[PDB]
């Protein structure tokens, strides 16, 4: 079902806000590289096909089915 | 003699207040250690030589108690409150009766920084990766707390403007803004804001430079102490990765840095660190007294080790030719 | 009440013995209890009061304090030494190694009564208290 | 003002031989000493004293202890040694190796058993050992090469002082130039030691359930850690796995158990999981663990009649030609508890002050020898105290580190004009048991 | 320039003072040392500050940090 673009993903909070299945962790920041980095996680137990963070996302990093 | 110049200095919880007393009128320079880094640019600017920089390191990691990063001679300061405009993070307040209260810009006698934030709401998408990457607590997002972390601001589907189909164009519920007096310049949250609706222009403008080979290690103060978290150790590399080049012990990210000074002040090294301020970004015309105070922001400066024992409990850096 | 018990080091102890296993500086280090606050509390024991430390392997009047390395509530300690050995029962389960952490005990809140030196402990124990 | 460069300081497991002493005019009193800690220095200050045991003393039948020549000690305690049927000798953590392998010859001849702090100390380590192996290093290479750091039911900070500022934390090895800073150190005990104050993080764990502690670490280590319950020996989870993270990560970890292990409930089994854990991790990782051995040369004794009888301790020297080990039924206490012996020597350890005092009562019953450099318990419930030299200080010799690396020890006052040291007397003891011709 | 304060009555001897400093890390883990002076050393078991005219500490909390039972107290006003 569910699967997120690490390719286009920013990881904005703005898809992890909404639903409680998709929990975004942000691994800590570092000047080492500079940027953001962390993981999308989304969990079976609590989804639905509601689809909204599909286009929540700024980017178009979610499909789900 | 004469008693009603009373002069006092107490350590009122956290904040340290410097103070002169007369019959109605008062003068309270005020210094909210919790927001001090430990930069000296209160004590290059002072125009008259009383703020002096102590034990930076140990004051910012809670090690020292009866001290705070900066000592003031309340009998020396004039409360002009040159300090409270100079200082990048505002951790200096003037009160004069027993209001936040600056006479000099009253008059407009003094120009003051142009941090120069702004977020275009029309580009901000409520994000939270700029009050996440903020390492000063600056940025101020007024935005409804949907079923993430909490109970739904207005709804998991009212997040998105939906006719119930299809979004209709754009959602931007909320708005978010950069407390300005807060913000020190790093550009952390610019550089990382996904839709470049940040607008901050670091106020220093030079150069600086880490001898990674003249570290002694185990000393991570200096990335305790910066404000902007531009410094960081570089991690060690694995094995079958290292390639003969075995590892530095510091490095900085001038990106970030803002060229504050805490690093230099703070470094119990020799000349680890070399810091030259070249051009502080202003709004407000200029004065002959500002005139001076750029020329004493940017002399270059480096540690020192062994400094002279007469003036012991501050800190001297070394000239820079 | 059940209170269980540790039996473990410090550096005054080691500086005490290295002066001398008879000596004021060994007495001072090793008759010490070092249980919690709140337990001591609970109990009814006055800080720096002579306690009485019962196990089912012996007895032993124990100076009663509060340790910095903080003990848990319900966990006893006694530096290791001649009254931790008092009272330290010697179950082995066939391996050599006695219960020298974690036996049951009971405390009660002893005062006026004194410590028992190192000699006077071991030589009385054996029966060879000539003072 | 004869400053002394590299002594050994004769106390703990860390064996330190950067020691500094500045030895009076005559080579006879001792200055200053430096680099040493406290426990050391007092050691030092002992040794360079000017009233101190000289000659043997016996117990007269009025109870009080008068002195008698070496020659008519060694004729005492050669006549008992072979007059008895089962006489056990005790001790060895405090001596040379010359002096564990004078003794290991000496009770050859007599047929008793031998036996050293091995038992009462890290006695159930060894017997962990034998079930499941030693994956060990030396501690330069902790001192060089270590990112993760375990003590395990220890406490170095009062056990073993220099520990941390020479092998463990402190120091910038070669690969590990950042110091400290990147080191992460873990301390696992019931108290909030010093050496957790030290520390990074602490598993403040309830006393005796180290087992099922590290049966939940083994268990996420080898995958499938969601089958943990929901906190573990008064370990909570999440503390678990962050740990368990940080050890997976390790480029080059390393455990140090003490105590907390070897005297608790299961004193074996906590050990033998501990090593097991180990060899597990070294799967995807390196991993070490290490024992926390206690006096200068108590790994001394584990050597040297590891190379004569084969056996570490606990030692069944009866049949005279074949040897036997069974920690169960040959150890010193439990032997005691039986009253399954008929003499006992004091050589290099305080019996009377640290055994049980069941066990002392059940002792006493037979006679009793000390061979001490200074009065101790033992010493004051014995029936003689011949002195002896102290090693390091008026004797040198090799002595062998926590983890088996051999320093070499060296001399810093001549003892009392008199005075002999352990493998003189014990050579001598033999040589008087064969012309008595047993 | 600082003033550091050991309480002789508590140190253990532990050493972890005088290898955490990092102006005593200067000698042996620099290259091109700059400055070859020590604050600590622990002479007799208990840390003795050379340092006595307050020259060179830094105020950096490294050896109040690292002394496991806190026995260095560390002053950040003038002495
Ligand atoms: N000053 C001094 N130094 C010494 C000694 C001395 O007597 N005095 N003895 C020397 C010798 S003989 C020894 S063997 C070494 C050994 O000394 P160590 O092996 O380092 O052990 P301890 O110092 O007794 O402290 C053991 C720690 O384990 C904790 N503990 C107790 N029960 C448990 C448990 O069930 N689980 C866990 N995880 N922890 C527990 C204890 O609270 C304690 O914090 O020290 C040596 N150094
Ligand atoms: N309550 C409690 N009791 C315990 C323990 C516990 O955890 N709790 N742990 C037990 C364990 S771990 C053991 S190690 C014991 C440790 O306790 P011990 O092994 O008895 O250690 P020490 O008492 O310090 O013994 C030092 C004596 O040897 C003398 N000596 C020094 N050098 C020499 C030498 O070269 N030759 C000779 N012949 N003598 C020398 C010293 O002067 C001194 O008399 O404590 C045990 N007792
Ligand atoms: S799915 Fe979209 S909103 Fe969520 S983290 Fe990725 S880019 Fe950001
Ligand atoms: S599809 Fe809906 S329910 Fe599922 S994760 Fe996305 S927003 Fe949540
Ligand atoms: S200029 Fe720096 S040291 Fe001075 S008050 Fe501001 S933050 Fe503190
Ligand atoms: S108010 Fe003016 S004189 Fe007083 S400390 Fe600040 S800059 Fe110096
Ligand atoms: S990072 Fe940029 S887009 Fe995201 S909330 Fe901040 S200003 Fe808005
Ligand atoms: S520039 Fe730095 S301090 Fe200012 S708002 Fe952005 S992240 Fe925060
Ligand atoms: S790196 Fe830049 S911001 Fe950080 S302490 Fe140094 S000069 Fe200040
Ligand atoms: S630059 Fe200064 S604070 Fe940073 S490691 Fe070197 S000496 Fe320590
Ligand atoms: S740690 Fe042990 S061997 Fe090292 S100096 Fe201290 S007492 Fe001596
Ligand atoms: S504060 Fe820093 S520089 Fe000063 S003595 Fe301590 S470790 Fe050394
Ligand atoms: S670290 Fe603390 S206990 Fe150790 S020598 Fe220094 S002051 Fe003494
Ligand atoms: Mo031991």
């Amino acid at each position: 079902e569910f699967k997120v673009d690490d390719e286009k993903c920013t990881k904005c909070g703005i898809c992890g806000n909404l639903c409680e299945a998709i929990n975004v962790l942000h691994k800590p920041f570092s000047p080492e590289i500079g940027k953001v980095e962390g993981e999308v996680i989304w969990d079976e137990a609590y989804c639905d096909g509601c689809n909204v963070c599909a286009e929540a996302c700024p980017s178009e990093a979610i499909k789900v089915t | 003699s004469t008693l009603f110049p009373k002069y006092s200095k107490t350590t009122d919880g956290s904040k340290v207040i410097m103070e002169q007393r007369l019959l109605q009128q008062v003068n309270n320079l005020i210094l909210d250690n919790d927001i001090c880094t430990g930069c000296g640019i209160c004590s290059e600017v002072c125009p008259e030589e009383a703020i002096s920089v102590g034990a930076v390191g140990g004051v910012r990691r809670g090690l020292v108690d009866d001290a705070a990063s900066i000592h003031v001679d309340e009998t020396k300061c004039s409360y002009c409150g040159v300090c409270v405009i100079m200082c990048p993070f505002s951790a200096l307040a003037l009160k004069v009766d027993g209001e936040e209260r600056l006479p000099i810009l009253e008059k407009e006698g003094f120009p003051t920084y142009d941090k120069g934030t702004a977020i275009d709401q029309d580009k901000c998408v409520r994000c939270n990766i700029c009050d996440d990457v903020c390492p000063r607590d600056a940025i101020d997002r007024d935005v409804p707390l949907f079923e993430g972390e909490d109970k739904e601001g207005l709804a998991k589907g009212q997040a998105v403007e939906l006719k119930i189909r299809t979004v209709v164009g754009q959602k931007k519920l909320g708005n978010v803004n950069i407390i300005d007096e807060d913000c020190c310049t790093c550009r952390w949250c610019a550089i990382n804001c996904p839709t470049e609706a940040i607008t901050v222009n670091k106020i220093f403008e030079g150069e600086i430079t880490f001898h990674a080979e003249k570290c002694p290690g185990g000393c991570s103060t200096c990335v305790d102490v910066c404000p902007a978290n531009a410094i960081y150790l570089p991690t060690p590399k694995p094995a079958k990765d290292m390639k003969g080049q075995i590892e530095a012990k510091i490095a900085v990210n001038k990106d970030f840095c803002i060229l504050c000074g805490a690093c230099v002040n703070a470094c119990p090294g020799e000349d680890i660190i070399y810091l030259r301020r070249d051009s502080v970004k202003i709004k407000g015309k200029e004065t002959d007294l500002f005139k001076k105070i750029k020329e004493k922001l940017f002399t270059p400066r480096t540690s020192k080790v062994k400094e002279q024992p007469s003036l012991a409990g501050s800190v001297e850096l070394k000239a820079v030719s | 009440k059940t209170l269980n018990m540790i039996t473990q080091r410090a550096v005054e102890e080691g500086i005490a013995m290295e002066i001398g296993k008879t000596s004021r500086q060994y007495f001072d280090a090793c008759s010490i209890i070092e249980m919690n606050e709140q337990d001591m509390k609970e109990l009814g024991i006055m800080k720096n009061t002579n306690v009485r430390v019962k196990s089912e392997s012996g007895e032993v009047v124990v100076k009663a304090v509060v340790g910095r390395q903080t003990c848990y509530p319900g966990l006893c300690h006694i530096r290791q030494g001649v009254w931790a050995n008092q009272v330290v029962p010697p179950r082995t389960q066939s391996t050599g190694a006695p219960q020298y952490s974690g036996f049951p005990v009971t405390v009660e809140p002893v005062p006026n009564e004194r410590l028992k030196t190192a000699l006077e402990l071991v030589q009385g124990a054996v029966g060879m208290w000539k003072g | 003002p004869k400053v002394i460069e590299n002594v050994g300081c004769p106390y703990c497991g860390c064996s330190c031989d950067d020691v500094r002493i500045t030895v009076s005019d005559d080579g006879k009193d001792i200055l200053e000493v430096e680099n040493v800690c406290a426990i050391g220095t007092e050691i030092f200050k002992h040794g360079c004293s000017k009233d101190r045991i000289r000659l043997p003393r016996m117990r007269q039948p009025d109870g009080s202890m008068k002195d008698i020549s070496y020659e008519e000690a060694i004729d005492w305690t050669a006549r008992h040694l072979l007059k008895a049927k089962k006489p056990l000798m005790y001790g060895f953590g405090s001596t040379n190796c010359e002096g564990q392998a004078a003794a290991a010859r000496v009770m050859e001849i007599a047929g008793g058993m031998l036996d050293n702090c091995a038992t009462i100390c890290h006695g159930p380590s060894f017997l962990a050992i034998f079930d499941n192996g030693y994956p060990s290093c030396t501690l330069g290479e902790v001192k060089n090469r270590a990112d993760v750091i375990v003590y395990w039911g220890s406490n170095p900070a009062h056990a073993h002082p220099r520990h941390m500022s020479r092998y463990s934390i402190f120091p910038r090895g070669f690969f590990t130039g950042k110091g400290q800073k990147k080191r992460t150190v873990i301390v696992i005990d019931p108290r909030f030691t010093d050496t957790a104050n030290v520390a990074d993080y602490h598993l403040q764990v309830k006393q005796g359930h180290d087992y099922e502690l590290f049966n939940a670490f083994r268990m996420v280590i080898h995958g499938h850690g969601k089958d943990l319950p929901d906190e573990v020996a008064g370990i909570k989870k999440e503390t678990i796995l962050e740990v368990a993270e940080i050890m997976k990560n390790a480029r080059f970890g390393t455990t140090f158990f003490g105590m907390g292990l070897t005297h608790t409930d299961g004193r074996n089994h906590n050990i033998d999981i501990a090593i097991s854990l180990t060899r597990d991790l070294n799967k995807i990782s390196k991993w070490t663990i290490m024992a926390m051995r206690g006096h200068y040369n108590i790994a001394g004794p584990g050597v040297v009649w590891s190379w004569t009888f084969g056996f570490p301790y606990c030692l069944d020297l009866t049949k005279q030609n074949h040897a036997h080990m069974n920690p169960g039924e040959t150890s010193s206490v439990d032997m005691a508890m039986r009253d399954e012996v008929d003499m006992f020597i004091n050589i290099g350890t305080d019996a009377a002050a640290h055994f049980p005092i069941p066990a002392v009562k059940q002792l006493k019953k037979h006679p009793w020898v000390t061979i001490d450099p200074s009065i101790n318990m033992a010493s004051e419930i014995s029936d003689l105290h011949i002195p002896v030299c102290i090693c390091g200080v008026d004797v040198g010799g090799i002595v062998y580190r926590m983890d088996n690396v051999p320093i070499q020890f060296r001399k810093v006052i001549e003892p009392p004009e008199g005075v002999m040291d352990d493998e003189t007397l014990l050579n001598k003891i033999a040589d008087r048991m064969e012309e008595l011709k047993a | 320039a600082f003033a550091v304060h050991v309480n002789m009555e508590r140190c253990t001897g532990c050493n972890n003072c005088v290898v955490a400093c990092p102006v005593n890390a200067l000698e042996l883990n620099t290259v091109n040392p700059s400055s070859t002076d020590k604050i600590y050393k622990v002479i007799n078991g208990d840390a003795v500050i050379l340092d006595v005219k307050h020259e060179l500490c830094a105020g950096c909390g490294i050896c109040v940090d690292a002394c496991p039972y806190d026995v260095i107290q560390l002053s950040g006003q003038p002495p």
